[PDB]
């Protein structure tokens, strides 16, 4: 996420990452539902107005929804105090956003994004740069264990696979900036670089990573300026259990056989069978049932996209259904101490164990306690010491 | 999502006057405040829509159709091509407008009218000013409306018959801030938000061979044609 | 003192692990002691087999 | 189109209204399908009336008086469904009483009637035979909706009065036979409009948000935009013949010789009702 | 290529799309060549089979109107094993004919070239004794039908009924009283292709015009029809659909079920049941008379009712008793179990006309059914007992569960406060007893009587107070059951797909909804999912409700743990 990213970070660096029309646009198209119009209604003023009547500019309904806007909206330093007037560095570079102060490429686009997501899945046309594989292994989603000819896929890997297109675009940079504190530039012009993307020396070679995902284009082996792509912005489900896929890609084929079961394969088109001995083959992994109605909502055909609502109900409750199975029986694991003479003394000994958090469950018929563990071994010191 | 249609009144019989009132408020201070809410409605979302519609003197265009400094160079070429039977007439533009909503609800979305008047209220209308606020009313498109001067009498109906909201602004050079306020929030922040109530709402009917408004007069039973102080006979049958 | 894991349940299903305990199906002493009809006391180290026993369960009747 | 209408409703009140065979109580279904009837009949009916009147132990009384008012008319139905309905009906009492204030009305109207009756037996102390030689000389025009059963009268009161006699099959024939009776059948009054809010101007009184008669001066008030939805259908706009850039949308009229696309050519005439070149 | 909405796989399989604009003219000509497997609302699936081309070219479509429209709706190109199959199968229809003539069958072709390769398989050498013909045996017709498929020179029955002059037309005509939908119009169309009657099998609704087109068959070849049906009670509802809609006299309209013997000798409509036709043990005198007049008279159109009953030992039996010209099969659930609906395409005839179960309920001749599979939790209880022992004690554990006896009593409650009429099919009749004895409601039972069968049955119908009623695998068939509204099937046979499609018949005779309750965790979750197979390829979409909208709030049987234990101790009790 993007305001979970710039919640956490310093004053030091937001007052540099406000570009020219970059940035901050782009923290503005991200607010949630009234932080766009406080930003807008105070934007040509100049006298702070006072900080009590902005509690008073919403009904008594929804209230709920004004302090988790204004949290966020203080939490990016939009504003302060000062006794609201907003941030200079943000309220004339925003107000320079108010007017003031090629079939090859998208299918280079594509084409270039799927050869990265053939890499968590097998197939002879690997992405061969090394560069990206300890980028992906540093991210979380490719295990190793071992230099390896191959590269393995964690659970997280597969659960990467089944995102949006945009969704897992923004999952991949915020590892990418996370690492780049200590092996590439500062934080504040390759953020800057992306957002005005969307619309130095290190900076090339930051562009040499964007040319191999696909999101710029050179044509001529890194001239003097680029070409964004598509990618730089930021199937039918029946009653049956029967999906029936139009695309023809090798990618979405493997996509869909993780948490499903092939049986025709004509061309421009595959159907498959959610069954349920199929989809606890996913979950075993871990692919949980989320993720899966999700994976099927985005991905749908136009007629699937009709008055009705869409993934019909039947379906999408069964697949919670078949991740319930999983669930039943919960490996919790604990230890126990009981057998006291005395009917008070396990009494006193709940003062001592519920401040620490190490209680798992309470029974109060024979005065069975359960503890952790890992946690068993401060609990004893108590009882011998008295 | 959120397709919202500005219908400003470009009479130059007005305009022109109050350029040489010297009131500091000419057509093009007024204009920028078109072009700068219309470079706002595209911020608070991504895929919103926006539409600018110019109501001159026996002719209408659209300005904006024919990134945000792609559509203020069209809207500021378009004024220095119109402004280049002395009554506005605003109900032909608004027709206009809610053909433009219905094509573009059929590509895919809820919509809004934005009408900033400037001239007074045609009386001469009344038959087909009706027709274009009922057919916005079957389709939830709300009608909007500022005014500068005086209040419009039809276009009071217009925001309450519909739902939107009507404010008459107190100055005309800090008409940019009273937009923001009031406008730039959508149908369900509107509701979110306090906002002045209507404090007038002026409903009368206009006779059919008079064309004046009415307080207390005559109608018919089988025809229903409002009539003034006569009653002789039914004129329509 | 006693060395011991939890497992907790639906009653329905808790009562198919007391089968499993009095018809030596897995173990001698594979609960230690019952402490309510949601939540169930085995030991540590048949936990993985009967792991099996509960997902033969599910797919005897699927 | 239509003609005024002053329109009343029996309602029965017998013994047989605790009957079954309708939702919980069968007065209590006649009265639910009357608020939405008193609803449909005052929207595609501007400047009309309603009285409503019920029968109950062989006597009638007036439950509200012939006004066009839209609110007091279901807010004494919700009041009447606490109602005793003991004894047996009658007709001569109640479509006399709908008669001594049915009959001063204007002759350019369509006075009517409308029963909805649900007993079998009318006890009432004289010959009904003679109201209907009467009604039919007053050009009132009485219409029965029958519960369970067919009865003589109700044949003869309908077909030489005017009206139509109906039977129910169930509630949704019911609900069928209550909508056709909406449609009015094919002068000069003087009502007052009450702009300002809602204010009164020839006796200056000021009442609720309501579309009804002034109580102080006898006027009444109606609102202008609610007679303006029964315009266009007078004079309508012609059709357009047919044989890329549009003057609607902007993206063919006999009148103003300004061409049209698909969705614009349905739209002027389904909802618009003016072609968007001759308002120019 | 985007249009053309099929893909004819390559060992036979048609994906239809019915989202496309050529849809219509392509559902129109599928229901011609194959059979449907699977009808979701966006993909349909037909498939390719022998007998279903037999079918095609029974119509007037020869052997080139079918392959060269398959090339122009293809959206693939036909893969060269199709049109290897599609050339076998329809060149080889027209050769062997079974016509009768006087009570005597005979094998009949046209090409004398075929009789001499007939005439060496020694099994169709025991069934015996240009125009070459050679008279077969009646009692060995069964037989013989199985040897021409098996050589792929199969028999048509094709009633040829313009002109016979043998028979004694009779003056049945159809009234201009029953318009028919434009379903059944089209069923009939397809049976009577060439202006000659053809034996088929048509699968229609029970709610739809199952009988008005048996009747409107019976008007269109004009000799004498013969109805047969499952029960006593499904031959007064035969003769009551003739004189409702066929204008005949009660001087021919005749029954043959034992107790009436409305002179059944010299009629033109006989109205009997199976098992009275094949009853195998000594007849009475008055039954005697009949069979030997009726084994010895030429019938047009048969009319079997409940089609999925004949290819039992017994019922098939009726099919060599009685001689007739043209078989047409009036069902409704064409599954069952055992495979034998295969066997039926040669004692009757290709599947001539199966009705869309979803396009019947958009558009109104049939009430939108909204299948919810309530599931119980199992009582901590019972399920110490269930998981003990396997030797069919169990059955009344997951059928007399407590947890299962709320769900019951609450979904009573919430369509008794709705004025719905409900109908609890139970079957396991211990059960049946002990649920509806303690909700003080009343029971077909099943050994009653045919005294108060026809009393509680007219009491649930014109009564606003009487409400529910506890049926035991009595409702199986086509009965008269009054139009319930909603249907709690509770713990029915193991996994009869027939069985929750003639349940499903009483609902559509949301507007009305039926619910099927499980014991969850049990054998019985395996067979609710056997049961849903064939309506989930028709359409239906089976909810799940692991609870309900507030059950533990209002006053519900079982709460204790007390009178909990009693009811196990009743159950024990038995063994
Ligand atoms: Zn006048
Ligand atoms: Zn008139
Ligand atoms: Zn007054
Ligand atoms: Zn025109
Ligand atoms: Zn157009």
């Amino acid at each position: 996420n993007l305001q979970e990213f710039l919640g956490g970070l310093s004053p030091g660096v937001l007052d540099r990452l406000y570009g020219h029309p970059a940035t901050c646009l782009a923290v503005f198209r991200e607010l949630p539902s009234l932080a766009k119009n406080w930003v807008m209604r105070m934007l040509f003023l100049e006298q702070p107005l006072p900080q009590a009547a902005v509690a008073l500019w919403v009904k008594k309904e929804f209230s709920k929804a004004q302090e988790e806007s204004t949290g966020l909206l203080s939490g990016l330093r939009i504003w302060h105090t000062q006794l609201l007037i907003l941030n200079p560095i943000f309220r004339q570079n925003l107000r320079i956003a108010l007017l003031g102060g090629v079939p090859s490429l998208d299918k280079y686009a594509e084409e270039r994004w799927e050869v990265v997501l053939h890499f968590m899945v097998g197939s002879p046309s690997a992405a061969v740069s090394q560069d990206l594989a300890q980028l992906l292994s540093q991210a979380g989603l490719m295990k190793s264990t071992e230099p390896g000819e191959p590269p393995c896929i964690t659970s997280a890997g597969f659960q990467f696979l089944l995102l949006d297109t945009p969704a897992q675009l923004w999952y991949f940079m915020l590892q990418y900036l996370q690492t780049a504190q200590s092996r590439g530039m500062d934080l504040v012009e390759i953020l800057s670089f992306l957002f005005q993307l969307s619309f130095s020396d290190s900076l090339l070679n930051f562009l040499q990573h964007l040319r191999e995902f696909g999101l710029v284009f050179q044509r001529k082996r890194k001239s003097r300026r680029y070409y964004p792509t598509r990618l730089a912005i930021n199937i039918v489900v029946e009653t049956n259990y029967r999906l029936y896929a139009y695309t023809e890609s090798e990618l979405q084929i493997a996509l869909i056989a993780l948490f499903s079961e092939m049986l025709y394969r004509f061309p421009n088109m595959v159907v498959a069978q959610v069954t349920r001995e199929s989809v606890q083959q996913a979950i075993a992994s871990g692919i949980t049932a989320q993720q899966i109605i999700h994976f099927l909502r985005t991905r749908a055909h136009p007629v699937m996209l009709k008055q009705t609502p869409v993934l019909p109900p039947t379906i999408t409750d069964q697949i919670r259904l078949w991740e319930l199975e999983r669930d039943r029986l919960r490996f919790t694991e604990g230890v126990l101490y009981n057998q006291f003479l005395s009917q008070v003394d396990f009494e006193l000994l709940l003062a001592h164990a519920r401040e620490l958090g190490v209680l798992v469950f309470e029974n109060s018929a024979k005065r069975l306690m359960v503890v952790t563990p890992a946690g068993h071994s401060d609990v004893k010191r108590f009882w011998k010491r008295q | 999502l959120n397709l919202l249609v500005i219908v400003v009144d470009a009479n130059p019989i007005w305009w022109g006057k109050q350029a040489l009132k010297e009131s500091q408020f000419t057509l093009s201070k007024c204009i920028d405040a078109v072009m700068v809410l219309g470079n706002s409605h595209l911020f608070m979302n991504r895929s919103n829509k926006l539409a600018v519609i110019a109501s001159h003197i026996q002719e209408s265009r659209f300005l904006y159709p024919g990134l945000l400094t792609s559509a203020n160079e069209v809207i500021v070429e378009e004024i220095k091509d119109l402004m280049t039977h002395t009554e506005t007439l605003l109900a032909g533009s608004l027709a206009k407008a809610l053909c433009y909503i219905h094509r573009m609800n059929k590509e895919v979305m809820k919509s809004r009218i934005l009408v900033i008047k400037a001239a007074e209220d045609s009386a001469l209308q009344y038959m087909n000013f009706m027709n274009v606020i009922f057919a916005a009313q079957k389709q939830n498109i709300l009608i909007d409306a500022c005014v500068l001067d005086s209040d419009s009498g039809l276009l009071q109906q217009a925001c309450d018959i519909t739902g939107g909201l009507y404010l008459k602004v107190p100055q005309m050079p800090s008409l940019l801030q009273y937009l923001l306020w009031v406008f730039l929030p959508d149908q369900d922040q509107r509701s979110q938000l306090i906002l002045p109530p209507p404090v007038h709402v002026d409903y009368r009917a206009a006779c059919f061979c008079h064309r004046n408004l009415i307080e207390i007069g005559y109608v018919c039973s089988v025809c229903l044609s409002i009539f003034c102080n006569f009653s002789p006979i039914c004129t329509t049958c | 003192v006693l060395k011991g894991v939890l497992i907790e349940c639906d009653p329905a299903m808790k009562q198919f692990l007391l089968y499993l305990d009095e018809s030596n199906a897995l173990g001698k002493k594979f609960i230690i002691q019952d402490i309510d009809d949601t939540h169930v006391f085995v030991i540590a180290e048949l936990v993985n087999v009967l792991q099996e026993r509960v997902g033969e369960l599910m797919d005897q009747n699927a | 189109l239509g003609m005024m209408r002053h329109l009343y409703v029996v309602v029965d009140g017998s013994r047989t209204m605790e009957d079954q065979d309708l939702k919980p109580n069968r007065l209590t279904c006649t009265l639910k399908l009357l608020e939405y009837f008193v609803e449909e009949y005052f929207d595609q009916n501007p400047i009309s009336q309603i009285g409503i009147i019920v029968t109950k132990s062989k006597r009638a009384e007036k439950l509200t008086e012939l006004s066009g008012n839209p609110r007091k008319h279901i807010t004494s139905l919700k009041k009447a469904v606490d109602m005793t309905c003991h004894g047996e009906p009658s007709l001569y009492n109640s479509l006399s009483i709908a008669m001594q204030t049915l009959k001063h009305m204007p002759g350019h109207t369509s006075r009517e009637v409308l029963i909805i009756f649900s007993s079998l037996t009318t006890c009432d102390p004289s010959n009904i035979y003679d109201l209907i030689k009467t009604l039919k000389a007053a050009k009132i025009r009485v219409s029965v909706i029958g519960l369970s059963a067919e009865v003589r009268v109700c044949t003869v009161l309908a077909r030489e009065t005017g009206g139509t006699y109906h039977v129910i099959l169930d509630e949704s024939h019911y609900k069928e036979l209550l909508t056709h009776h909406v449609s009015p059948p094919p002068g000069n009054t003087e009502p007052g409009l009450t702009l300002g809010g809602y204010f009164c101007p020839q006796c200056r009184a000021k009442y609720c948000e309501l579309p009804v008669e002034c109580k102080i001066c006898g006027l009444t008030l109606v609102s202008a935009p609610h007679l303006a939805r029964s315009y266009h259908h007078l004079f309508p706009l012609d059709a357009f013949q047919e044989i890329r850039f549009c003057y609607g949308c902007q993206g063919v009229c006999a009148v103003c010789q300004n061409v049209f696309c698909v969705d614009c050519d349905v739209f002027v005439h389904d909802s618009l009702h003016c072609c968007p070149g001759c308002i120019h | 290529h985007t249009s053309r909405p099929l893909w004819v796989a390559p060992d036979g399989h048609i994906f239809l799309e019915a989202f496309s604009p050529v849809y219509k003219y392509a559902q129109d000509f599928l229901v011609a060549i194959a059979e449907p497997v699977c009808r979701p609302t966006h993909v349909h699936e037909y498939k390719l089979t022998a007998y279903s081309l037999y079918a095609a070219v029974s119509v007037g479509l020869q052997t080139s109107d079918i392959t060269e429209y398959l090339r122009k709706l293809s959206k693939t190109g036909v893969p060269d094993g199709i049109m290897q199959f599609i050339k076998l199968c329809t060149v080889s229809y027209g050769k062997v004919k079974l016509v009768l003539k006087h009570n005597r069958y005979f094998v009949e072709s046209c090409h004398p070239d075929v009789i001499q390769h007939l005439l060496q398989d020694p099994v169709i050498r025991e069934c015996r004794l240009q125009t070459v013909s050679f008279e077969v045996k009646q009692e060995m017709i069964e037989e013989l039908q199985k040897r021409c498929i098996h050589l792929e020179y199969p028999l048509l029955a094709e009633y040829d009924f313009r002109n016979d002059s043998v028979n004694p037309d009779i003056n049945i005509d159809l009234k201009p009283t029953a318009v028919l939908r434009p379903y059944q119009e089209k069923s009939l169309r397809k049976m009577f292709g060439n202006g000659r009657a053809r034996s088929g099998v048509i699968v229609l609704p029970c709610g739809a015009g199952k009988s008005l087109v048996g009747v409107t068959a019976a008007c269109t070849v004009r000799k004498r029809c013969l109805v047969l049906g499952n029960s006593a009670v499904s031959v007064e509802q035969w003769k009551a659909q003739f004189k409702m809609w066929s204008t005949i006299d009660d001087s021919q309209i005749c029954r043959f079920t034992s107790d009436a013997k409305d002179k059944p000798i010299g009629c033109s409509v006989a109205i009997s049941t199976y098992s009275m036709l094949g009853h195998t043990t000594k007849r009475s005198w008055e039954a005697e008379r009949v069979m030997e007049w009726l084994k010895t008279q030429e019938w047009g159109l048969m009319i079997l009712d409940e089609v999925h009953t004949i290819p039992a030992k017994m019922f098939r039996r009726v099919l060599t008793i009685v001689q007739a010209h043209c078989k047409l099969g009036l069902t409704a659930t064409l599954v069952r179990e055992d495979d034998k609906i295969v066997d039926l395409n040669f004692l009757i005839g290709p599947k001539l006309y199966e009705a869309n179960w979803m396009e019947l309920q958009n558009n109104g001749y049939i009430a939108k059914v909204q299948c919810a599979e309530v599931w119980c939790p199992m009582s901590p209880e019972f399920y110490r007992e269930y998981v003990a022992i396997k030797t069919k004690k169990r059955i009344l554990l997951y059928t007399m569960n407590p947890n299962k006896f709320r769900a019951c009593q609450f979904l009573i409650k919430f369509h008794e406060r709705r004025n719905d009429k409900i109908i609890v099919f139970a079957d396991n009749v211990f059960a049946l007893k002990e649920y509806a004895i303690r909700l003080n409601k009343p029971y077909i039972y099943g050994p009653t009587s045919q005294g108060e069968r026809m009393q509680i049955l007219q009491n649930f119908k014109h009564n606003p107070k009487i409400n529910t009623i506890f049926i035991s695998k009595v409702g199986d068939t086509s009965f008269d059951l009054p139009e319930a509204n909603v249907l709690i099937q509770i713990s029915s046979h193991g996994g009869s797909r027939r069985q929750e499609a003639q349940r499903l018949g009483r609902v559509l005779r949301y507007n009305a909804f039926f619910y099927s309750l499980v014991s969850q965790d049990t054998q019985e979750m395996a067979y609710s999912t056997k049961r849903q197979r064939f309506l989930v390829d028709q359409g239906y979409s089976f909810k799940v409700i692991t609870k309900l909208a507030g059950m533990e709030e209002e006053d519900l049987a079982f709460s204790t743990k007390e009178e909990q234990q009693q009811l196990l101790q009743k159950v024990l009790a038995a063994t």
